């Protein structure tokens, strides 16, 4: 439910990027992570745990540990970069709750 | 039919004083208790619905609380004008039953 | 697929809109639809959603009492009665589609994994 | 907004007489109005309820002596009371029922003696 | 076979005013299994025998899905009135079909209370049999016109339902599911076993 995720990734370009999801027994719930580049809708980058979409690279991989789930962006791409969130879904909230 | 108990009747009480008026139902009236107020020679007037919720105009010293069977009015702060009768009515079954009354 | 969208203006405070959200392309009755508002130069929120079946999922803690979420298997349209609009309220609203399975004995959980160009409104 | 009422008198037992409810600022094709008799130092009793639909619902003591109608033309609502006997002499107040029974407004009355 | 577990079974429920119409056709409609489940308090049926279900075959079954309160079961019949029963779910007065309903206080009961489910209690006229009102406008109840803003005389045409786990029975919150059994106008889709 307190989805915390530090807002500063720098990753050099080519490097192996990862993004961490800060969240209480986050592993038992299912991480969602999405992407929204500027002037452009949100895409599903990754929806379950390590699971990913059709029609995406390679690159974004996922990972949810027991207390932190991580997103891992290996082989950066040149430019690719835009603000990335994670999701989860509280039964006890009963409301999505997107991070930030 | 429900039958609304209300006691107490003819409460009289001096000035400032607050009066809570306990209107008993013999089933299970979830939230829905309204009370009027009726004065001498005049139609009733309805004050709370809902049993909490207080209706437009009616001055803030009226205030109800209770749900279930049992629920309380109180008009705290005795103005003397508040001198009338004072009804519960359950309006949620199908023959909706006032209350005794008590003249406050 | 796409989710034409529509009912986006400026609109004073305390009063009231509503947005429509037309669908095509995918079965409308066998998805659940979102509604996510995205201030400018902030993340996204989710508003409300609807299950399948009609079923409200459930409204975010600020738009509890105020926003209403309707929709119509009939024509694909789906709608949100905003009401009683303040300055927070001024945002861009998408129409996500979740592409989770049916929900049944409880196991919900959803991932909105189709978006549309949103309608900003303005208070 | 008011509710004017008028048509009481004295009417002989098991004679029939019908009231009138006038109406200003409100639809009576709609808002739940209501009728609520008040005998002579007794408490209230509901009587009738028309929807803003048609349903009608009447309490079992004036079931089928009494009908309840309404007159969209001039906004006026009527209570006809076909059979009278000793009881029904009381106090008659129309009102605006906010939910099927809240009455939230109420007229000024009428005054009826069998 | 059929779909009847997703109806049954939803995590959640659609409301009485925006009630969900399910359209089922080319299946194996296994009826028997749905009457032998003692979960379902109500299963009055109209016009046909809980035995004919399988033996008589339709076509183009519909199912609608909605909660109510407990007292108010009664008023979905041919032949009711009430304020869910005039303006938001009305059966025809020759409905064929079964009514099933079983209370669910343990999942649509929120702590708290929630506008999941609501209702709409005021409409100028009653709704035709198997209509749907979705519209949502501020109802006016006087000769003056209401704009957007709601206050007298403007009142909103939902409200909701308070749904706790506190509340008694007649209260609580009941699943409603209604099978229409739309005659045979085309060839035959939804047979018994
Ligand atoms: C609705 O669900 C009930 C509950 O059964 C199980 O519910 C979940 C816990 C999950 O395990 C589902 O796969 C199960 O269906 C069904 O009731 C019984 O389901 C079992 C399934 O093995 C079946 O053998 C029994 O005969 C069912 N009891 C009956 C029919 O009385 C139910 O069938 C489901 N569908 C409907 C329409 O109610």
């Amino acid at each position: 439910y307190e989805l915390t995720q530090p807002p500063s990734v720098s990753v050099a370009p080519g490097k192996t990027a990862r993004i961490t999801c800060g969240g209480s027994n986050i592993g038992s719930k299912s991480v969602h992570w999405y992407q929204q580049k500027p002037g452009q809708a949100p895409v599903l980058v990754i929806y379950y745990d390590s699971d990913r979409p059709s029609g995406i690279p390679e690159r974004f991989s996922g990972s949810n540990s027991g207390n932190t789930a991580t997103l891992t962006i290996s082989r950066v791409e040149a430019g690719d970069e835009a603000d990335y969130y994670c999701q989860v879904w509280d039964s006890s909230s009963d409301h999505v709750v997107f991070g930030g | 039919d429900i039958v609304m108990t209300q006691s107490p009747s003819s409460l009289s009480a001096s000035v400032g004083d607050r009066v809570t008026i306990t209107c008993q139902a013999s089933q299970d009236i979830n939230k829905y208790c309204n009370w009027y107020q009726q004065k001498p020679g005049k139609a009733p007037k309805l004050l709370i619905y809902d049993a909490s919720n207080l209706e437009t105009g009616v001055p803030s010293r009226f205030s109800g609380s209770g749900s279930g069977t049992d629920f309380t009015f109180t008009i705290n702060s005795l103005q003397p004008e508040d001198i009338a009768t004072y009804y519960c009515q359950q309006y949620d079954n199908l023959p909706p039953t006032f209350g005794g009354g008590t003249k406050v | 697929v796409q989710l034409q969208q529509s009912g986006g203006g400026l609109v004073q405070p305390g009063r009231s809109l509503r947005l429509s959200c037309a669908a095509s392309g995918f079965t409308f009755d066998d998805y659940a639809m979102h509604w996510v508002r995205q201030a400018p130069g902030k993340g996204l929120e989710w508003v409300s959603g609807i299950t399948w079946n009609s079923g409200t999922i459930g409204y975010a803690d600020s738009v509890k009492g105020r926003f209403t979420i309707s929709r119509d298997n009939a024509k694909n349209s789906l709608y949100l009665q905003m009401r009683s609009l303040r300055a927070e309220d001024t945002a861009l609203y998408y129409c996500a589609k979740d592409s989770g399975r049916k929900l049944l004995w409880g196991r919900e959980d959803y991932y909105m994994g189709v978006w549309g160009k949103g309608t900003t409104v303005t208070v | 907004v008011q509710l004017v009422e008028s048509g009481g008198g004295l009417i002989q037992p098991g004679g029939s007489l019908r009231l009138s409810c006038a109406a200003s600022e409100f639809i009576v094709s709609s808002n739940y109005m209501s009728w609520v008799r008040q005998a002579p130092g007794k408490g209230l009793e509901w009587v009738s309820l028309l929807y803003s639909g048609g349903t009608t619902y009447y309490a079992d003591s004036v079931k089928g002596r009494f009908t309840i109608s309404r007159d969209n033309s001039k906004n006026t609502l009527f209570l006809q009371m076909n059979s009278l006997r000793a009881e029904d002499t009381a106090m008659y107040y129309c009102a605006r029922d906010r939910g099927p029974w809240l009455h939230d407004y109420w007229g000024q009355g009428t005054l009826v003696t069998v | 076979l059929c779909p009847f577990g997703e109806v049954f079974n939803a995590t959640r429920f659609a409301s009485v005013y925006a009630w969900n119409r399910k359209r089922i056709s080319n299946c194996v409609a296994d009826y028997s299994v749905l009457y032998n489940s003692a979960s379902f308090s109500t299963f009055k049926c109209y016009g046909v025998s809980p035995t004919k279900l399988n033996d008589l075959c339709f076509t183009n079954v519909y199912a609608d899905s909605f909660v109510i309160r407990g007292d108010e079961v009664r008023q979905i019949a041919p032949g009711q009135t009430g304020k869910i029963a005039d303006y938001n779910y009305k059966l025809p007065d020759d409905f064929t079909g079964c009514v099933i309903a079983w209370n669910s206080n343990n999942l649509d009961s929120k702590v708290g209370g929630n506008y999941n489910y609501l209702y709409r209690l005021f409409r100028k006229s009653n709704l035709k049999p198997f209509e749907r009102d979705i519209s949502t406008e501020i109802y006016q109840a006087g000769s003056t016109p209401c704009n957007g803003v709601e206050g007298f005389n403007c009142y909103f045409p939902l409200q909701s339902y308070g749904f706790q786990p506190t509340n008694g029975v007649g209260y609580q919150p009941y699943r409603v599911v209604v099978l229409s059994f739309e005659l045979l106008h085309a060839p035959a889709t939804v047979c018994g076993p």
